């Protein structure tokens, strides 16, 4: 067999085996930025109505949707490897989770240029310049190359503190925990 | 920071105890209940 | 009161960079996370809810933990903390006198269990160099196993019979017995006893560390409780933490005794934790590993050399078979790991013959090793005699054979104990020697017991010279026989 | 004795935990954050 | 190559490779160990991953470690510089006497003799134990197998075996301890030191020994076997001598094999056994065979789990045994000692034109006798033996005295029993059988023999017993 | 049936509420439907039951012989709750009879089927220890009171192993 060139994130399920496939298929000719493009239009275009209606019903044979899918990527001009991908996807019948697969190369490109996710939660907003020196600090985390790629949330349930996560990296600082503890403490 | 809460926390309570602080009726009952369970026993 | 707020200070509120799963489903005991990507196989994770799990499957792209507490306290999309460490469990003396559970947790109130050492759970035994042969004897205080079956130190017997004929009793005797080793002078006869309830009720459990804390025998007995309401990865769990609490003993050059009871209901959660995991069930349901499972937890009862310290770790497992079916699946599994074992027949239980050894089955394949020469001389006689009568009871004609049926009527009464009453190995000797000698032929078999009871009162209040002597020299010398034939024939004569 | 002073204790740490959760209730979640902020500095410059 | 390891179950990791694949049977290294841990590829799951099943403790195995290739299977150091020494599943001394100096090494896997070399010659080996050698004789250069329960005698049989033949031979030997107790193997090896078998200190030993005793992961219990059969294979046929083989306990493999093929993602077979539970063991079994270049006599020690002889395990290993040997719980509760059962034992050799007229007929004789009282026991056990024939009467009687004549005291059991432990010739044991079939002896008690040697012995002790 | 055994629990209720003062739950699992009523109307003729002047000693659970396995599964429980109040927040001693316990086991095995679960050595679920260890393990002494369970047990096929 060829030798696929193995992604940089590794999924698993149906959606990261096409994903993986597209990736290691994209990756040989360099066309990972453009093949991501088009991705993210059929992305647009499978939720059209009409289309969205067709391909979820079953009764509809098979070769109909391959041949629809075939009229809906010509019109497009999509690169071979993305109409190659949706036939590909229509013969296997697996279509139906088309989202899960866009959705998961959309990682698998985001871990290729560096973006490692973080995540941080809190009780209340957070004001703009200690929003800005907690990007700085958080930045020394990463490594050379990498690039941070903040998503502030909110929780009420948590008093106060706050709760970092930095890729696979996790910090408690809020005070639901610390209170636990204590009470733990002077129980125990 | 919660070191200090839990330590003026007490604090604030000790200065309130003049007594079992904020105890209720169960506070006396349970209280009974266990005590004439001591007594069965002994 | 201001001695809670001292509680409060003190306590460790540092924060650290961990890494981090997330539960993904929680049903049947096995938690399934994800993340987790630089865990190690049989790790131990920590939950969000203080409860802890081994991590046991490493899949691609989740991980099984088995969860170690009621999976009731487990959501969806909880917080799985790898503690970076395979299953450790806290080891040293501090747990002496101690009732901690299958991880270590003191459920016995007392304070905290202030160790400072710990093993791993699934540890390795030692191999074919360290080992040396069984030498020196294992004192269980009952006349019948003391005599007949004999144990030693390093020798793993079995305890296998029905429900309630007294296997628990004989463990409870053998860990009180050894009061009087753990009080002398020298290091080197004090047995450090462990006592693992598997399965058990509770309240069982509860009222044995009572007795045991009346015969002041907490002093040396850890208590490793997965009793009945626990979850199934507790029971499988807890003989394993017990082993390590012993092979820390073993390690340091000490002695110690592990009792697993019951070893058939450790068993019994490990099938209930395999069929939850949908592995392909065997003979009986149970899984093809419920050997290894075994094997493994009994090829630790080790006997280290003295280049290895000198230590040694007995174990006691307590099998429990279904109308006494010695060729169930799980006894001839575990017939085949033990180096001996003693048959509690449901019948002569029945009989009133406690403690109920079935002596024609039961065996130790170090026997006359590791016994005290006294010992074997009174015993071998009445180990022969036994056979003979034995050979014989099926009928009830010659002078011989009369003899030898009054001989062994005689014995079999006279091996009958009490619970809770331990003999030193000098009072068992002279009991067997006044009985196995002849000098009972005539006094009826009903008042053998009264006889032992007066007898023993006497020896120990008059002649404990004669008694010290033997036990310093643990031998039956000349002079020493014909001393003690004197006091047999003396007492005999005022009856 | 005993069993006066430990159900003392025990609505000791009811109460104190209720009120303690009620007192979480002021505004200085500024400091707060601050110090979360400059521990994260101490583990980032740990872990590297 | 360089694989990374993606899942570990159990005992049975599946790594991944990016360059060409390891070949099955391969082994591999986990690099990052503080030992050596070998993983041995069984499966090609596709995605240029394998499956591999791990030769140690799996335990601190993270998903994406370094796994790197050996090349070749399992490799253990052959040659005479074994002898004396011991050695684990992946050929590591464990005795703690330096390395196994040898030059050539040997894979564990290599294939079962052609049928163009098979020997056929047949001849009696003579062990000195009376049943043994009256109605199963045991066959030089054949298989042999001990079936037995738990607690019955395999392993005091096996060493009686071991002491009569091994001391009384030239050639070499080898103990396979597969899955068996630790302290019975560190006794068998403090054992041979003082007999000389084993020599510390020269080069005159005579035995190897290879242990995967029962504290093994599945993975190394499965693969022991392999290198007892490695390291006998070596001096059957690059020493064309006459080698030894026991091995203690063989079901452990089967058990341990199919406790890893749970895993392995297979269908279970008939009582939860490995779909390929006939095929594993026989591509084991094939290659301990007397061979025209060499001749391996191999004795096997087999478990028959919860005394079920129809288990599939024992089943299959019916039928790759010249001589068995059933020994059964039923006459071990009699006393009878080894307690083996004369009408399930069987040879390839009970002919009358391998071992003569007069042993053949005896042998007959005592079987017939045997089976006749057999049929009587469901009677005698209820109406008791008041209501049987004359000639019923006195074959009960025979019955009784053969069977327990049968028994006979051990070498290595006087510890047990204290008795000494007696070798009978086979020409005792044929006269003493075929003059209690005569009659001569109907005048003895039972008793008188029970626990002897030759029917001398038998007279003296009815003698004794008689004052 | 007819040797006594409704009668017996009856005098044994009766009893332990006049010479100990504490009271008794019966926890009819798997209760036939003719059966339950049978036995209300019989302890109600026979004063353990009183329907007039808040008086009676027994508190009657039924999980009736026709509910889904789901159901009389976890009857058991409710007695077992009803009577850990009568011992814990009115600290006396208490009576619970289970009635049947052999149809406690049969429910648990029944909903572990339905739940998709292997089945254990002969039918009965993975989980029958603990599943009766959870239960009979709430039945004890503690330091405040004491729940003291009769349990009518039936022997499948009269095997007692
Ligand atoms: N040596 C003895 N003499 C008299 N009675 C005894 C003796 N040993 C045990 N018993 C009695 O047998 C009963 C149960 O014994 P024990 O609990 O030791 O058996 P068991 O096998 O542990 O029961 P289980 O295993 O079901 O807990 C108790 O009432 C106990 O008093
Ligand atoms: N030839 C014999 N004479 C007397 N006793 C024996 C004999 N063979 C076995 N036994 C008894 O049966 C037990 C069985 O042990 P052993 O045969 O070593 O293990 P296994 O269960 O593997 O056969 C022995 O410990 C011994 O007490
Ligand atoms: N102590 C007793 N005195 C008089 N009759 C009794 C006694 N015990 C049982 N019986 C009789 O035995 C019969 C058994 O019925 P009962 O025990 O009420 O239901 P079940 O047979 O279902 O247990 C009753 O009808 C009753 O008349
Ligand atoms: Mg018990
Ligand atoms: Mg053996």
């Amino acid at each position: 067999f060829a030798k696929l060139v193995r992604p940089p994130v590794q999924i698993y399920g149906i959606e990261g085996r096409y994903a993986t496939a597209l990736y290691s298929a994209a990756s040989k000719q360099n066309k990972l930025e453009q093949v991501e493009k088009e991705l993210l239009r059929v992305g647009q275009i499978l939720k059209e109505p009409k289309m969205a209606a067709s391909l979820l019903n079953p009764y509809v044979k098979r070769s109909v949707k391959v041949k629809s899918l075939s009229d809906m990527t010509a019109k497009e001009k999509f690169s071979p490897l993305t109409s190659n991908l949706i036939n590909l996807l229509a013969e296997n019948g697996r279509l139906t989770n088309t989202p899960a697969v866009i959705s998961a190369f959309s990682t698998m490109m985001s871990v290729h240029r560096g973006e490692v996710p973080c995540t941080v939660t809190t009780a209340s907003a957070l004001d703009e310049a200690t929003l800005t020196e907690l990007k700085t600090v958080l930045k020394s985390f990463l490594s050379k190359g990498q690039v941070l790629k903040l998503e502030v949330k909110i929780d009420p349930s948590i008093m106060g503190g706050m709760i970092v996560r930095i890729g696979e990296k996790y910090v408690d600082m809020s005070a639901k925990t610390k209170i636990q503890k204590l009470s733990r403490a002077m129980r125990e | 920071k919660l070191f200090v809460d839990k330590i003026r926390e007490y604090r604030t309570k000790r200065q309130t105890s003049g007594g079992p602080v904020d105890a209720g009726p169960e506070y006396q009952q349970d209280l009974d209940r266990e005590l004439f369970k001591l007594k069965q026993m002994y | 009161s201001s001695i809670l707020e001292e509680r409060i200070l003190g306590a460790d509120t540092s924060v650290d960079l961990e890494e981090t799963g997330r539960v993904l489903s929680i049903g049947d005991g096995i938690a399934r996370v994800h993340g987790l990507r630089n865990v190690q196989a049989e790790e131990m994770v920590e939950f969000s809810s203080g409860l802890k799990g081994m991590s046991l499957n490493l899949e691609p792209d989740n991980v099984g933990v088995v969860v170690f507490g009621n999976d009731k306290l487990i959501k969806e999309g909880d917080i799985v903390k790898r503690t970076g460490a395979i299953v450790d469990v806290p080891v040293g003396e501090e747990l002496l006198g101690r009732v901690v559970d299958a991880l270590g947790n003191a459920i016995d109130g007392k304070g905290p269990i202030g160790s400072k050492a710990r093993r791993r759970v699934g540890l390795k035994a030692p191999g074919i160099i360290p080992r040396i042969s069984v030498r020196e004897p294992m004192q269980t205080g009952i006349k019948a196993v003391d005599s007949l079956v004999p144990i030693g130190r390093g020798q793993r017997e079995l305890i296998i019979g029905d429900r309630q004929t007294g296997k628990t009793s004989i463990a409870i005797d053998t860990i009180i017995n050894q009061k009087r080793f753990n009080d002398g002078t020298d290091e080197k006869k004090k047995l450090y006893c462990i006592y693992v309830a598997i399965g058990q009720k509770r309240s069982t459990v509860a009222q044995l560390v009572k007795r045991l804390t009346d015969a002041d025998a907490m002093k040396y007995t850890i208590v490793v409780s997965a009793t009945a309401s626990d979850a199934a990865p507790l029971q499988y769990l807890a003989p394993y933490s017990g082993c390590s609490m012993g092979e820390y003993f073993r390690d340091n050059g000490k002695h110690a005794l592990i009792i697993y009871d019951d070893l058939s209901k450790q068993a019994v959660a490990y099938r209930q934790m395999s069929l939850l995991l949908r592995r392909p069930p065997g003979r009986e349901a149970y899984p093809g590993d419920v050997f290894y499972l075994h094997s493994r937890l009994l090829e630790r009862a080790a006997k280290m050399n003295d280049a290895f310290g000198g230590g040694s770790l007995t174990a006691l497992p307590v099998i429990e078979t279904q109308a006494g079916d010695v060729s169930a699946y799980i006894p001839t599994n575990v017939i085949s790991i033990t180096d001996g074992q003693i048959f509690l027949e449901t019948e002569l239980f029945y009989k009133g013959i406690r403690p109920a050894i079935n002596v024609g089955l039961s065996v130790s394949r170090v026997g006359s090793a590791a016994q005290t020469r006294a010992m074997k001389q009174v015993a071998g006689t009445m180990k022969l005699e036994l056979a003979q009568y034995r050979e014989v009871a099926a009928f009830a004609l010659d002078a011989a054979t009369q003899q030898l049926l009054s001989r062994g009527v005689r014995l079999t009464e006279l091996l009958k104990q009490g619970q809770y009453s331990p003999m030193a190995i000098e009072e068992q000797v002279a009991v067997i020697y006044a009985g196995v000698r002849g000098y009972l032929d005539k006094l009826e078999p009903s008042k053998i017991t009264k006889f032992e009871n007066a007898f023993l009162s006497h020896v120990i209040s008059q002649h404990q010279a004669l008694l010290g002597k033997i036990r310093t020299d643990g031998k039956i010398s000349e002079e020493s026989d014909a001393k003690l034939k004197e006091i047999v024939t003396n007492f005999l004569a005022g009856f | 004795q005993n069993m006066m002073r430990q159900k003392e204790q025990e609505h000791m740490i009811n109460w104190v935990e209720k009120r303690v959760v009620q007192s979480i209730s002021a505004q200085q979640e500024k400091e707060t954050i601050a110090k979360c902020i400059a521990d994260l500095k101490l583990l980032s410059k740990k872990a590297q | 190559t360089t694989g990374r390891i993606v899942a570990v179950i159990g005992a049975v990791v599946d790594v991944q490779f990016d360059e060409g694949l390891p070949p099955i049977l391969n082994a591999l290294e986990v690099q990052g160990r503080e030992t050596r841990l070998v993983l041995e590829v069984a499966q090609h799951l596709g995605e240029s991953t394998v499956r591999t099943i791990a030769m140690d403790g799996t335990e601190g195995l993270v998903r994406g470690q370094k796994v790197l290739d050996s090349g070749a299977p399992i490799r253990i150091p052959v040659g005479p510089e074994t002898l004396g020494r011991i050695m684990n599943v992946i050929g590591e001394p464990i005795d703690e006497r330096g390395p196994i100096k040898t030059k050539q090494f040997a894979a564990i896997h290599a294939e079962a003799p052609e049928f163009v070399e098979m020997s056929v010659e047949q001849e009696i080996l003579v062990t000195g134990i009376k049943v043994v050698d009256l109605l199963a004789p045991y066959a030089k250069g054949g298989k042999i197998g001990l079936f037995g329960g738990a607690g019955v005698g395999k392993t005091v049989l096996i060493m009686e075996l071991i002491n009569n033949v091994a001391k009384a031979h030239g050639g070499y030997s080898v103990f396979a301890g597969v899955g068996e107790r630790t302290r019975e193997g560190n006794d068998l090896y403090h054992e041979m030191i003082e007999s000389g078998v084993i020599n510390l200190k020269d080069a005159t030993s005579k035995v190897a020994l290879v242990y995967g005793q029962m504290n093994e992961p599945p993975g190394a219990r499965a693969r022991v076997a392999l290198t007892g059969l490695t390291v006998a294979e070596y001096f059957r046929d690059q020493e064309g001598q006459d080698v030894l083989l026991f091995i203690d306990n063989i079901f452990r493999f089967t058990q341990a094999g199919s406790e890893v093929s749970a895993l392995l993602g297979r269908i279970p077979s008939a009582v939860g056994y490995q779909p390929t539970l006939a095929t594993d063991m026989g591509t084991m079994q094939e290659r301990i065979t007397t061979t025209k270049k060499g001749s391996i006599t191999s004795v096997q020690a087999i478990y028959v789990p919860a005394d079920d002889l129809t288990d599939p395990a024992p089943a299959t290993t019916f039928a790759h045994l010249d001589a068995t040997t059933v020994l059964s719980r039923a006459i071990a509760e009699l006393g009878i000692y080894p307690a083996v059962d004369p009408l399930d034992s069987t040879s390839r050799i009970m002919d009358p034109n391998i071992v003569g007229s007069e042993h053949y007929d005896v042998a007959r004789g005592v079987q017939k006798i045997l089976q006749d009282y057999k049929s009587l026991q469901d009677i005698i056990a209820i109406l008791g033996m008041d209501e049987l024939s004359e000639e019923d009467k006195l074959t009960v009687s025979r019955a009784r005295k053969i069977q327990r004549f049968l028994s006979q005291p051990f070498q290595v059991a006087e510890v047990f029993t204290g008795h000494l432990g007696k070798l009978v010739p086979l020409k005792e044991t044929i006269k003493g059988f075929q003059q209690i079939l005569a009659g001569e002896y109907d005048h003895l008690p039972e008793q008188a023999f029970y626990m002897v040697g030759p029917i001398e012995e038998a007279v003296a002790k009815a003698d004794k017993l008689a004052e």
